C-alpha cells in the first residue's frame, strides 16, 4: 500500500501526469511561421465560437 | 463600479465631501503598521546595501517611516470616503426603490417546523 | 458604369489575392502598386480625389523602398512567381472560382445583404451636396492643421521619433 | 559610483580628456625575461601608471586594507604547489591559471578606467591577452585537461570582446637556455622545478597565436634582449609609433561611456567568469564555501561595506 | 546610446500608454500603441546579437498583426456606428476580434507563443519594462469596454492563459522564460475578473507589477539568467534570500503573503457571480505556478548549491547596484496583506 | 451545430441510444479535428501524408473517445432504469478513459483515462442536473 | 457601396490569412501587412466619404504616418536579419527556443 | 524533462550571442570591359564588388 | 476614457471630432446629423443601460439613416416587382422615367 501503489496512485501519478502534459505543451520548435499558424487556428476557433453561440 | 455615479468629479483624490468625514485618529493599527513596514523597509535596505541594519542610515530610516506614515495616512482617508460613499449610494437605492427590498415577517421557533435529525 | 465600383472592389481583391499568396517580392510589390493604383480610383469614384491621390503617392515612394530592399536583400537565384509553381497557380484560379461562387451564393441565397445584382450601382453615391462650395475632402485633411491639432502633433512626433528609432536600430 | 549618464551630460568627455601618451602598453616575455624592469623604466620616462603582473594576491591587494590575505580567501591556489607537482589531482594548475585570469581581468578594469577616468596611460605586465599562453603550455604539457581549456575559452570568449585591446604589445624575445640560465639565477627552488618543454611551449603559444592576432588589430613590439636591457629605445619607439588600425579609432564620447560604466562597476566585470559552469577543479562546495565565506566576513575591515566598519575607524555611520 | 536617443525613446515609451489611457478616442488608442511598439524595439534590438534581432523581428510582427486587427475592429465600428467608441451596439463580431487583437497583444494564451521567445535573447531591464509597462495600455483597452465583452470568450481565454502559463513555468528553467510563463498566469488571472470587476483587474495588474519588479532587479544584481545562476547567489549576496523567498511565495500567492489577496478576491467575486467551476480550475493551476515558483526556491535559498574559486574575488568587491525602490516594492509585495480593505475598493 | 447539442438534450437518457451516441461521437470527433489541427500546426510532420496520417488517427481516436463514453452512458441508464444519476456518466467516462487507453496502448493511461474522465463526467451530469452555469453572464 | 465594403472586407481577410500564413519571405509578410493597410485605408476613405464627415477625414492620413513608420521599422529588423543570416528567410529566426 | 523531441536542445549561452556559422560574402563579380567605353576597349578588368 | 486628464483640464484634444453630429469644417453637416443627434440628447443622463431600451426608437432610426438596410430592400423590391410586369407585359414605363421627360429647373 504505502510504498507502492498509494504513492503510484496519487502524487507520482500527478506528477507524472503533469509532466507529460508541460512535455506536450511545451515541445515547440521556436518556428514563428507554425506560431502564425496556430494563431490562424485560433482566430478560426473563435470566429466558429461566435458564430454558434449568436 | 462608483466612476459612473451622479456628480462624479474627474482626478481628485479627495473631494470635498470627504471633508465631512472623520479623519483617521493617526494613532490607529492600520498607520502603525505602515510606520512598522517603513521601518522594515529601511532595515531591508541597509542589510542588502550591507551597512549596519539600525547603526546606519538613521535619516533614511526616518525618512521612510514618515513617508510611509504619510502616504499610508492619505490612502487610508480616501479609502474611507469611498466606503462611506459606497454605503450612502447603497442606502440611497435602498430607499428609492423599497419595494424590491420588502421588510420580511421571520416567524418565530413556535410556527416554524424545523426538521429533526438524530444522531445514534 | 454601374457596376464600374464593383469592378475596381473586385480587381482590388484579385490583387490583395495575389499578394496573399506571395510570389517573389518583385512580384507581390507590384501586385500591391496596382492594388494601390486601384484603391485610388475607387476613393476617386466615391468622391475627393486628394485621399486616393495621396496613398497613390504614398505607396508610389514606399515600394520604391521595398523593391530597393528586395532587390538589395530579399532575392534568391530563382525567384518565385505566380505560375512558375503549380501550387501557387492552383490556389490562384480556385481563389478567383471561390470569389465567384461567393459572389452567386449572395446574389442568390442571401438575396439583399451585402452583395445585389440589380441593386448594384443605386447605392455609390448616397446624398451629396448639389450647391455648395468647399465640399472636397481635402478640407478636412486641412482642418486637421485647425481642428486636430492633437492628431498634428502626433503624426509629427511619430515621424521624428521613428526617425530616431531608425537611427538607433541601423546604428550597427 | 559618482560617475554616470549625468556626469557625462554635465561633462567627462573621455576623448575631451586624452592626449598623445594615453595609451594601453602591454609588456610581454617569457617567465624570466626582462620584463618587470622594461615596463617600470618605460611608465616612469613616459609618465604612464605602471601596472606589475597580477599576481594570486591582486585582488586582495586592490581591496579592503591592501594585506595579503589568506590562500583560502585569495583563491586557494598556489604558484609554488603548482611548480612542485603540476599534475596533482586536487586540480591546482587549473585553479591557478583560471584565478590568474580573473585577477588579470580585475588588472585590465582597474587600468581601463584609470585611463578613460583620468587620461593617464598604463603600462601594463601580461595582460589579459597573454594568458591563454599558460592555458596551452598546461594543456600541452599533459598538467591540464580538455573539459579545463573549454572553461578557459568560455570565460575568455565571454569576457573578452567587451573591452578594448592594448595599443601598444611590447614582446621580449628570450631563448629558451637563456631562461633557464636565468631562472637558476634567481634562485627560487619551486621555479628551478620547472621543465624547459614547458618553457617551449609557452614560447610556441606566443610565435604562433599571440604575436599575429595582436598584429593585425595593434602595433607589435618584438625585440631582443639586448634591443631590451635599454630601457630608452624601446621608450624613443613608442613615442615614434602610429597608430593607425584597432578598433580604438573608431571610438567616441559614447562608447567610452559606456566602456567606463563596464569598468567602473566591477561586479559586471567578474560577472562572466563566475559561470556556473561545475568543473571539479574549480568547483567548491556549500560547506567549504560557507565556511570560508562566513570567515572572511570576520575578516576584519571586510564584515560591512567600506566605510562603514567601525572597528576600522569608520565614523558618521549613523549618519550614512 | 546617446542621451538625445534615450530620452527620445523612453519618453516615447512613457507616452504611448500615457495617450493610449487618457485619449477618449479609439483611434488614439491605437496610435498609441503604435508609439509603444514602435519605440520599444530598438530598446529590443539594444544588444545587437541575433538572439535580439529575432526576439525584436518576433515582436514586431506580432504587435503589427495585432494592431491591424485593432485598426479592423475599428474601422468596422466606424462604418457601423458612425463614431469612434464601442458604445453599447456595436457588432459582437467586432468586439470578439477587438477581443483576439488585444489578447494576442497581452499575450496570453493561446497567443502566448512568442512571449518567452520574446523575453528570452533580451536584457533583463528590457524584460522588466516589456512585462510591466507593455501590458497596461491593452489592459486599459480592454477596461474600457468590459460590459460589452464576450463572458464565453474571455473566461475561455483565461483558462488556457492559466494552464499553459503553469505548464510552461514548470518546464523552462531559464528566468526570463520563467516569468514569462508566471505573466502569463497572472494576465489569466485579471482577464478571469475583467468582464466582472475592473477594479479588482487593476489591483491584481499592481499586485503583479510591484511582485514583478523586484525580482527582475535582483535579477539584474547579478545578470543571473539560469536556475544554477540564480543559486549561487548565497555565495553572491546572502542577504537577499529571504526576499525572493518571500517574493516567490507571494507570487505563487500563499496567505498571508499579499499576493494571495488578488487571487483570493478574484475568485470571490467570480463566486459572486457562480463560476465556482472556473474559478477552482484557475485555483489549482495557481497552485502548479506555485509548485514551479517553490521548486526555484529550493534551488536558490533553502539549499546552498556548490559555487566555483571566482566568487572568492566576487565577494572581494564591492557592488552599489540594488537600488532605492527595491526594498521598498518587495516590502510592499510581501507584508501588506492587513491592508487588503483599503487595497481593494 | 448548437441546436445538434441542443437536441443531445432533448430526451432523457436510457432514450435514443443511437442518437445519444451519434452526437456524442459528433462532438468528440470536432474535438479530434481540433487537436489534430493544433498538433499538425505546432509539430508538423515529415510529409503531408504522415500530416494527414496523423490528423486521421486523433479523430479516429478522439470519435471512439465520444462514441464509447455516450453508448456506455446511455446503455448503463437503460439497465439501471434512472436517467438522473450520475454513475452512468461516470461509467461511460470510464469506459472512455479505457477507450483512450487501449488506442495509446497503456494500462497507466486507461486508469488515468477512466478516473478523470469519469470524474468530469459525473460532474457534468450533476450540473446539468442542478443548473450550473459555465460561462455566466455578469450579473452583480 | 455594400458591395464595395464587403469586398474591402474581404481583402483584407485575405490580407490577414496571408499575413498569419507565412512563408520563406519576411518581405512578403510586409508587403502582406501593407495590404492589410491598404485596405484599411480605403475602407475608411469611403466611410469618411460616405458619411461626409470632414472632421474624420485626418484619420486615414494619421493610419498612412502610423503605418509607414511600422513598415520603416520593419524593413530596419528585415536588414538587421539579413545583416546576420545573409537572408530573410524566416525559417533562420528560431534558435530562441531553448 | 528532456524527451525524444527536446533532446537535442542546447542550453542557451550566458551572454544572449550565438556563435554561427560565418557565412561567405557574396561580393558580386563584374566584367569592366572589354567592350566597354571607359576601358578602351581592350581591358577586362574583373571588379569584386560590395554594392 | 480610462484616465480622464482631458476631462480635468478642461482641454478638448480628441473629444469634439468622436461622431458625426460633432463640429465640421465650414459648417457642412454630415449625413444623419439631425439622427444622431437625436440619439445622444436621448441617451445622456440615463446610462449606457437604459439607452439600450428607452432610446431604442432613436437608435433604430439612426442606424438605418446610416445604413439604410430597408431603404435598399424596400428599393429592391420595387424594381424587382416592375422587372417582373415586364415579362408579363401588364406594365409600361411613363416617359418621364423613360428618359423622355419635360425638364424643370
Ligand atoms: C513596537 C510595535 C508597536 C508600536 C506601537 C506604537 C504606536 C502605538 O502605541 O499605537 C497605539 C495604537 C492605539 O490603537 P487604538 O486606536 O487604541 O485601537 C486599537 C484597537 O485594538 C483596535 O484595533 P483592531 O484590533 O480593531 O484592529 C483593526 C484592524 C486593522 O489593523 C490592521 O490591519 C493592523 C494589523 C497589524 C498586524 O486589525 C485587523 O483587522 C487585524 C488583522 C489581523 C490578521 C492579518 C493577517 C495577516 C498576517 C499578520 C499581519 C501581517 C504581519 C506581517 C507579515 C507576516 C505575517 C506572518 O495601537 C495600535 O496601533 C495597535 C497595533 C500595534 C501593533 C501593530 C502590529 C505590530
Ligand atoms: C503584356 C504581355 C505579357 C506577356 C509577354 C510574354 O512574352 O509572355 C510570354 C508568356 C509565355 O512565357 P514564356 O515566354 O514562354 O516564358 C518566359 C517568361 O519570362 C515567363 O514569364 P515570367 O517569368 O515573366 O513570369 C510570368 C508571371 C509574372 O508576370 C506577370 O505577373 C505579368 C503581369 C503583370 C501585371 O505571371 C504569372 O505567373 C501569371 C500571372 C497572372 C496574372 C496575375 C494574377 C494574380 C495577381 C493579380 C495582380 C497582378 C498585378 O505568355
Ligand atoms: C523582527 C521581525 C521583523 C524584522 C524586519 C527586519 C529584518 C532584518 O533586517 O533582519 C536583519 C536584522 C538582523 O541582522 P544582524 O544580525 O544585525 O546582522 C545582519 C547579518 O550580518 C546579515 O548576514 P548575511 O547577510 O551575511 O547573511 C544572512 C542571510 C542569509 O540568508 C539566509 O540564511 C537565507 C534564509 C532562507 C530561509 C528564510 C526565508 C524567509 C522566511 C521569512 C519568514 C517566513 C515565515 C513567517 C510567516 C510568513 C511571513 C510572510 O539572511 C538571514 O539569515 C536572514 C536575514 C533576515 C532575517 C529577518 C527576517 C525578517 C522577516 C521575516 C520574519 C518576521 C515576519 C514574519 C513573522 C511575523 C510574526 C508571525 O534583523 C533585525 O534587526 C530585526 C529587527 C530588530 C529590531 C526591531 C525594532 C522595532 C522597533 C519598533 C518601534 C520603532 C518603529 C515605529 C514605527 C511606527 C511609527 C508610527
Ligand atoms: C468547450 C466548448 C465547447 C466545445 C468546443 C469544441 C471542442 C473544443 C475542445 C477543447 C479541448 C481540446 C483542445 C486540444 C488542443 C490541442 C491538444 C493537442 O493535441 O496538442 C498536441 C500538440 C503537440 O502534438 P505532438 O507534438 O504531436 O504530441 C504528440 C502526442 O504527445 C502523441 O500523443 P497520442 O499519440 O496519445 O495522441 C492522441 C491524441 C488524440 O486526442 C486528440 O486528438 C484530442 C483528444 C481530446 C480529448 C479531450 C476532450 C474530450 C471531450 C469529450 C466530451 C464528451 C461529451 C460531453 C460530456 C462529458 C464532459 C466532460 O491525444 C492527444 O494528442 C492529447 C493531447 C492533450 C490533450 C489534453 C486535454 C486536456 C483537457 C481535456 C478536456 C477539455 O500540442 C500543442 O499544440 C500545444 C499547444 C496547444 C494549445 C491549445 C490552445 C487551445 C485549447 C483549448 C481550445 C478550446 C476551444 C477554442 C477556444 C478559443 C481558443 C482561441
Ligand atoms: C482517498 C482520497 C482520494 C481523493 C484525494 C486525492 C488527492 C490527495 C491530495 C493530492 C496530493 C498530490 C501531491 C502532489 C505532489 C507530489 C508529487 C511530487 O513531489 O512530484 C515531484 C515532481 C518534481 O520532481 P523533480 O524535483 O523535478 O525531480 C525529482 C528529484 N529532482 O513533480 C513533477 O514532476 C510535477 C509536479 C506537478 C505539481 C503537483 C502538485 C499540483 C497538482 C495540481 C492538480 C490540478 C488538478 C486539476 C487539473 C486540471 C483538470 C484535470
Ligand atoms: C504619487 C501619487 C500621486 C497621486 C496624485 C493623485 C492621483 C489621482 O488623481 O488619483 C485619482 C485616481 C482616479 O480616480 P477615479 O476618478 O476613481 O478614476 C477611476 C480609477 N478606477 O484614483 C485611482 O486611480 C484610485 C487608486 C489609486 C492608487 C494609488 C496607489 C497605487
Ligand atoms: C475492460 C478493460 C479494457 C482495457 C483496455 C486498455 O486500455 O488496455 C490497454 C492495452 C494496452 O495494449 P498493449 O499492452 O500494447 O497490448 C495489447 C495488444 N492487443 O490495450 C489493449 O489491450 C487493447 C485490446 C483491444 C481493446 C480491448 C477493449
Ligand atoms: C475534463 C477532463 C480532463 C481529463 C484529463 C485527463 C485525460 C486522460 C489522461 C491523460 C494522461 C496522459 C499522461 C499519461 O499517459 O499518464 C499515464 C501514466 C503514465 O503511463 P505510462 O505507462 O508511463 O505511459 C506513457 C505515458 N503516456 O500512468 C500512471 O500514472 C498510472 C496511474 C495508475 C493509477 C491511476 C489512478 C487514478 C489517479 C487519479 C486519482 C484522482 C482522484
Ligand atoms: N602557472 C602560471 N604561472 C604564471 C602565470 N602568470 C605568471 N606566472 C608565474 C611565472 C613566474 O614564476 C611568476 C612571476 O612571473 P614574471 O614573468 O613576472 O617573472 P619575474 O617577475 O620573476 O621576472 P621578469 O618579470 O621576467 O623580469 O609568475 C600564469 O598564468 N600561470
Ligand atoms: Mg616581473
Amino acid at each position: 500500500l504505502d510504498l507502492i501503489w498509494l504513492e503510484k496512485t496519487i502524487p507520482k501519478s500527478t506528477s507524472t501526469l503533469h509532466t507529460n502534459m508541460t512535455t506536450l505543451t511545451t515541445n515547440q520548435k521556436g518556428l514563428i511561421k507554425l506560431y502564425f499558424m496556430s494563431f490562424l487556428i485560433n482566430i478560426i476557433l473563435i470566429i466558429i465560437l461566435y458564430s454558434i453561440n449568436l | 463600479m462608483m466612476n459612473g455615479r451622479p456628480g462624479h468629479e474627474p482626478l481628485k483624490f479627495l473631494p470635498d465631501e470627504a471633508r465631512s468625514l472623520p479623519p483617521p485618529k493617526l494613532n490607529d493599527p492600520r498607520l502603525v503598521y505602515m510606520g512598522l513596514l517603513g521601518y522594515c523597509t529601511g532595515l531591508m535596505d541597509n542589510m542588502l546595501r550591507m551597512r549596519p541594519v539600525m547603526r546606519a542610515g538613521l535619516h533614511r530610516q526616518l525618512l521612510f517611516v514618515t513617508s510611509f506614515v504619510f502616504a499610508g495616512y492619505f490612502y487610508l482617508k480616501r479609502q474611507n470616503y469611498l466606503y462611506a460613499v459606497k454605503d450612502h449610494d447603497m442606502f440611497g437605492y435602498i430607499k428609492l426603490h423599497p419595494e424590491d427590498f420588502p421588510e420580511k415577517e421571520k416567524k418565530t421557533y413556535a410556527e416554524i417546523l424545523e426538521p429533526f435529525h438524530p444522531v445514534r | 458604369m454601374n457596376n464600374y465600383i464593383f469592378v475596381l472592389s473586385s480587381l482590388f481583391l484579385v490583387g490583395c489575392l495575389g499578394l496573399a499568396l506571395k510570389p517573389s517580392p518583385i512580384y507581390g510589390g507590384l501586385g500591391l502598386i496596382v492594388s494601390g493604383f486601384v484603391g485610388c480610383l475607387m476613393v476617386l469614384g466615391f468622391g475627393g480625389s486628394f485621399l486616393g491621390l495621396m496613398v497613390f503617392l504614398i505607396y508610389l515612394g514606399g515600394m520604391l523602398v521595398v523593391f530597393g530592399y528586395t532587390t538589395a536583400m530579399a532575392t534568391e537565384e530563382y525567384p518565385e512567381t505566380w505560375g512558375s509553381n503549380w501550387l501557387i497557380l492552383g490556389f490562384l484560379v480556385l481563389g478567383v472560382i471561390m470569389e465567384v461562387f461567393l459572389i452567386c451564393v449572395l446574389n442568390y441565397y442571401d438575396e439583399v445583404g451585402v452583395i445585389n445584382l440589380d441593386g448594384l450601382g443605386d447605392w455609390l453615391m448616397y446624398e451629396v451636396d448639389d450647391v455648395g462650395v468647399m465640399l472636397e475632402g481635402g478640407i478636412g485633411v486641412a482642418a486637421m492643421y485647425s481642428c486636430a491639432t492633437w492628431m498634428m502633433v502626433v503624426a509629427g512626433w511619430s515621424l521624428f521619433a521613428g526617425i530616431f528609432i531608425i537611427i538607433e536600430i541601423t546604428r550597427d | 559610483l559618482r560617475y554616470g549618464l549625468l556626469a557625462a551630460i554635465l561633462g567627462d568627455k573621455t576623448t575631451k580628456k586624452l592626449h598623445e601618451y594615453s595609451r594601453v602598453i602591454t609588456v610581454d616575455g617569457n617567465i624570466c625575461s626582462g620584463k618587470n624592469k622594461l615596463a617600470k623604466e618605460i611608465a616612469q620616462q613616459l609618465g604612464m601608471k605602471h601596472y606589475p603582473e597580477a599576481g594570486i594576491q591582486y585582488s586582495s591587494t586592490t581591496t579592503g586594507d591592501g594585506r595579503p590575505l589568506d590562500i583560502e580567501f585569495s583563491g586557494s591556489c598556489s604558484l609554488e604547489k603548482f611548480y612542485d607537482d603540476p599534475k596533482s589531482n586536487d586540480g591546482n594548475s587549473y585553479r591557478l591559471q583560471s584565478w590568474l585570469y580573473a585577477s588579470r581581468l580585475l588588472q585590465y578594469a582597474d587600468a581601463l578606467e584609470h585611463l578613460l577616468s583620468t587620461g593617464q596611460g598604463v603600462v601594463l605586465e601580461r595582460s589579459i591577452y597573454s594568458d591563454f599562453v599558460f592555458l596551452e603550455a598546461m594543456y600541452n604539457q599533459g598538467y591540464i585537461r580538455k573539459q579545463c581549456v573549454d572553461h578557459y575559452n568560455e570565460i575568455k570568449r565571454l569576457t573578452l570582446p567587451e573591452y578594448l585591446p592594448p595599443h601598444a604589445v611590447i614582446y621580449i624575445d628570450v631563448p629558451v637556455p637563456e631562461v633557464q640560465s636565468r631562472i637558476q639565477k634567481k634562485g627560487d627552488p619551486h621555479e628551478m622545478k620547472v621543465t624547459s618543454a614547458y618553457l617551449q611551449d609557452i614560447e610556441n603559444a606566443y610565435k604562433k597565436t599571440f604575436l599575429p592576432k595582436m598584429s593585425e588589430m595593434c602595433e607589435v613590439l618584438v625585440y631582443d634582449s639586448w634591443e631590451a636591457e635599454d630601457p630608452t629605445k624601446v621608450v624613443e619607439d613608442i613615442e615614434y609609433l602610429k597608430y593607425n588600425k584597432g578598433p580604438w579609432l573608431k571610438q567616441d564620447d559614447w562608447t567610452f561611456h559606456y566602456l567606463r560604466m563596464l569598468v567602473q562597476d566591477k561586479t559586471e566585470v567578474l560577472n562572466y567568469t563566475t559561470i556556473p559552469v561545475y568543473l571539479p577543479e574549480i568547483t567548491i562546495g556549500a560547506h567549504q564555501g560557507s565556511r570560508i565565506y562566513n570567515s572572511f566576513r570576520e575578516l576584519p575591515g571586510r564584515k560591512y561595506a567600506p566605510g562603514y566598519n567601525a572597528e576600522v575607524g569608520d565614523k558618521w555611520i549613523w549618519l550614512k | 546610446m546617446n542621451p538625445i536617443t534615450l530620452a527620445i525613446i523612453y519618453f516615447t515609451i512613457f507616452l504611448g500608454p500615457v495617450i493610449t489611457m487618457s485619449s477618449t478616442n479609439l483611434m488614439l488608442m491605437w496610435v498609441g500603441l503604435e508609439f509603444s511598439l514602435l519605440a520599444i524595439i530598438p530598446m529590443l534590438i539594444n544588444k545587437k546579437n541575433p538572439r535580439s534581432t529575432e526576439a525584436a523581428t518576433k515582436y514586431f510582427v506580432t504587435q503589427a498583426t495585432a494592431s491591424m486587427i485593432i485598426l479592423l475592429a475599428i474601422v468596422l465600428n466606424y462604418k457601423q456606428l458612425g463614431t469612434w467608441m464601442f458604445q453599447q451596439q456595436t457588432n459582437g463580431l467586432i468586439l470578439n476580434m477587438t477581443l483576439m487583437a488585444l489578447s494576442m497583444k497581452l499575450g496570453l494564451a493561446p497567443f502566448h507563443f512568442w512571449l518567452p521567445e520574446v523575453t528570452q535573447g533580451i536584457p533583463l531591464h528590457m524584460g522588466l519594462i516589456l512585462l510591466t509597462w507593455q501590458k497596461i495600455a491593452p489592459l486599459s483597452i480592454l477596461i474600457q469596454i468590459y460590459p460589452l465583452l464576450n463572458s464565453t470568450i474571455i473566461l475561455m481565454l483565461a483558462i488556457t492563459s492559466i494552464f499553459m502559463g503553469a505548464w510552461g513555468g514548470l518546464n523552462q528553467t531559464q528566468m526570463r522564460k520563467i516569468m514569462a510563463y508566471s505573466s502569463i498566469a497572472h494576465m489569466g488571472w485579471m482577464l478571469a475578473i475583467l468582464p466582472y470587476n475592473p477594479s479588482l483587474t487593476l489591483l491584481n495588474l499592481m499586485i503583479y507589477i510591484i511582485l514583478t519588479a523586484p525580482m527582475f532587479m535582483a535579477l539584474m544584481l547579478n545578470n543571473s539568467m539560469t536556475i544554477n545562476s540564480i543559486s549561487l547567489l548565497w555565495n553572491k549576496t546572502p542577504a537577499m534570500l529571504t526576499m525572493i523567498s518571500l517574493m516567490l511565495l507571494s507570487l505563487g500567492g500563499l496567505p498571508p503573503l499579499t499576493g494571495f489577496l488578488p487571487k483570493w478576491i478574484i475568485i470571490t467575486e467570480l463566486m459572486k457571480n457562480n463560476c465556482l467551476i472556473m474559478a477552482t480550475l484557475m485555483a489549482m493551476m495557481a497552485l502548479l505556478n506555485l509548485f514551479f515558483y517553490t521548486r526555484l526556491i529550493y534551488s536558490t535559498s533553502l539549499t546552498m548549491f556548490p559555487t566555483n574559486n571566482n566568487s572568492k574575488m566576487m565577494t572581494h568587491q564591492t557592488k552599489t547596484k540594488p537600488n532605492l525602490m527595491f526594498s521598498t516594492l518587495a516590502i510592499m509585495s510581501t507584508m501588506t496583506l492587513p491592508l487588503a480593505p483599503q487595497l481593494i475598493t | 451545430v448548437k441546436r445538434f447539442f441542443e437536441s443531445y438534450h432533448e430526451v432523457p437518457d436510457g432514450t435514443q441510444c443511437h442518437r445519444k451516441t451519434y452526437i456524442t461521437t459528433a462532438l468528440g470527433g470536432i474535438c479530434g479535428i481540433i487537436g489534430s489541427a493544433y498538433s499538425v500546426s505546432l509539430n508538423p510532420a515529415d510529409s503531408t501524408l504522415e500530416a494527414v496520417a496523423r490528423v486521421g488517427r486523433y479523430t479516429f481516436t478522439a470519435a471512439a473517445i465520444g462514441a464509447m463514453f455516450g453508448l456506455t452512458t446511455c446503455v448503463s441508464a437503460q439497465v439501471r432504469e434512472k436517467p438522473d444519476d450520475p454513475l452512468n456518466y461516470f461509467i461511460g467516462g470510464c469506459a472512455g478513459g479505457l477507450t483512450l487507453g487501449a488506442r495509446t496502448h497503456s494500462y497507466g493511461t486507461a486508469a488515468m483515462g477512466c478516473v478523470y474522465m469519469g470524474t468530469a463526467a459525473a460532474l457534468f451530469k450533476i450540473g446539468k442536473l442542478e443548473g450550473w452555469e459555465l460561462f455566466p453572464t455578469p450579473k452583480v | 457601396m455594400p458591395s464595395t465594403f464587403f469586398n474591402l472586407t474581404m481583402a483584407f481577410s485575405l490580407s490577414l490569412l496571408g499575413t498569419l500564413m507565412f512563408r520563406s519571405h519576411l518581405m512578403s509578410t510586409l508587403l502582406c501587412l501593407e495590404g492589410m493597410v491598404l485596405s484599411l485605408f480605403i475602407m475608411t476613405s469611403v466611410t469618411s466619404l460616405n458619411s461626409n464627415s470632414m472632421s474624420s477625414m485626418p484619420i486615414p492620413i494619421t493610419i498612412l504616418v502610423f503605418a509607414a513608420c511600422e513598415a520603416a521599422v520593419g524593413l530596419a529588423l528585415l536588414v538587421k536579419v539579413s545583416n546576420t543570416y545573409g537572408t530573410d528567410y524566416v525559417q533562420n529566426l528560431n534558435l530562441l527556443q531553448c | 524533462y528532456p524527451s525524444k523531441e527536446t533532446a537535442h536542445w542546447k542550453p542557451p549561452p550566458w551572454n544572449d550571442v550565438d556563435i554561427l556559422k560565418e557565412k561567405a560574402v557574396t561580393n558580386m563579380t563584374l566584367n569592366f570591359g572589354p567592350q566597354h567605353p571607359a576601358a578602351h576597349g581592350v581591358l577586362r578588368l574583373v571588379l569584386e564588388l560590395s554594392g | 476614457p480610462f484616465l480622464d486628464i482631458q476631462k480635468k483640464l478642461g482641454i478638448s484634444l480628441d473629444r469634439h471630432f468622436m461622431f458625426l453630429s460633432a463640429e465640421q469644417p465650414y459648417k457642412n453637416a454630415a449625413r444623419c446629423h439631425a439622427f444622431e443627434k437625436e440619439w445622444i440628447e436621448c441617451a445622456h443622463g440615463i446610462g449606457g443601460t437604459r439607452a439600450k431600451k428607452e432610446c431604442k426608437i432613436e437608435f433604430d432610426d439612426f442606424e438605418e439613416c446610416l445604413l439604410r438596410y430597408k431603404t435598399m430592400r424596400r428599393m429592391h423590391d420595387i424594381k424587382k416587382q416592375r422587372e417582373k410586369l415586364m415579362k408579363e407585359g401588364k406594365y409600361t414605363p411613363p416617359p418621364h422615367h423613360s428618359g423622355r421627360e419635360e425638364p424643370r429647373p
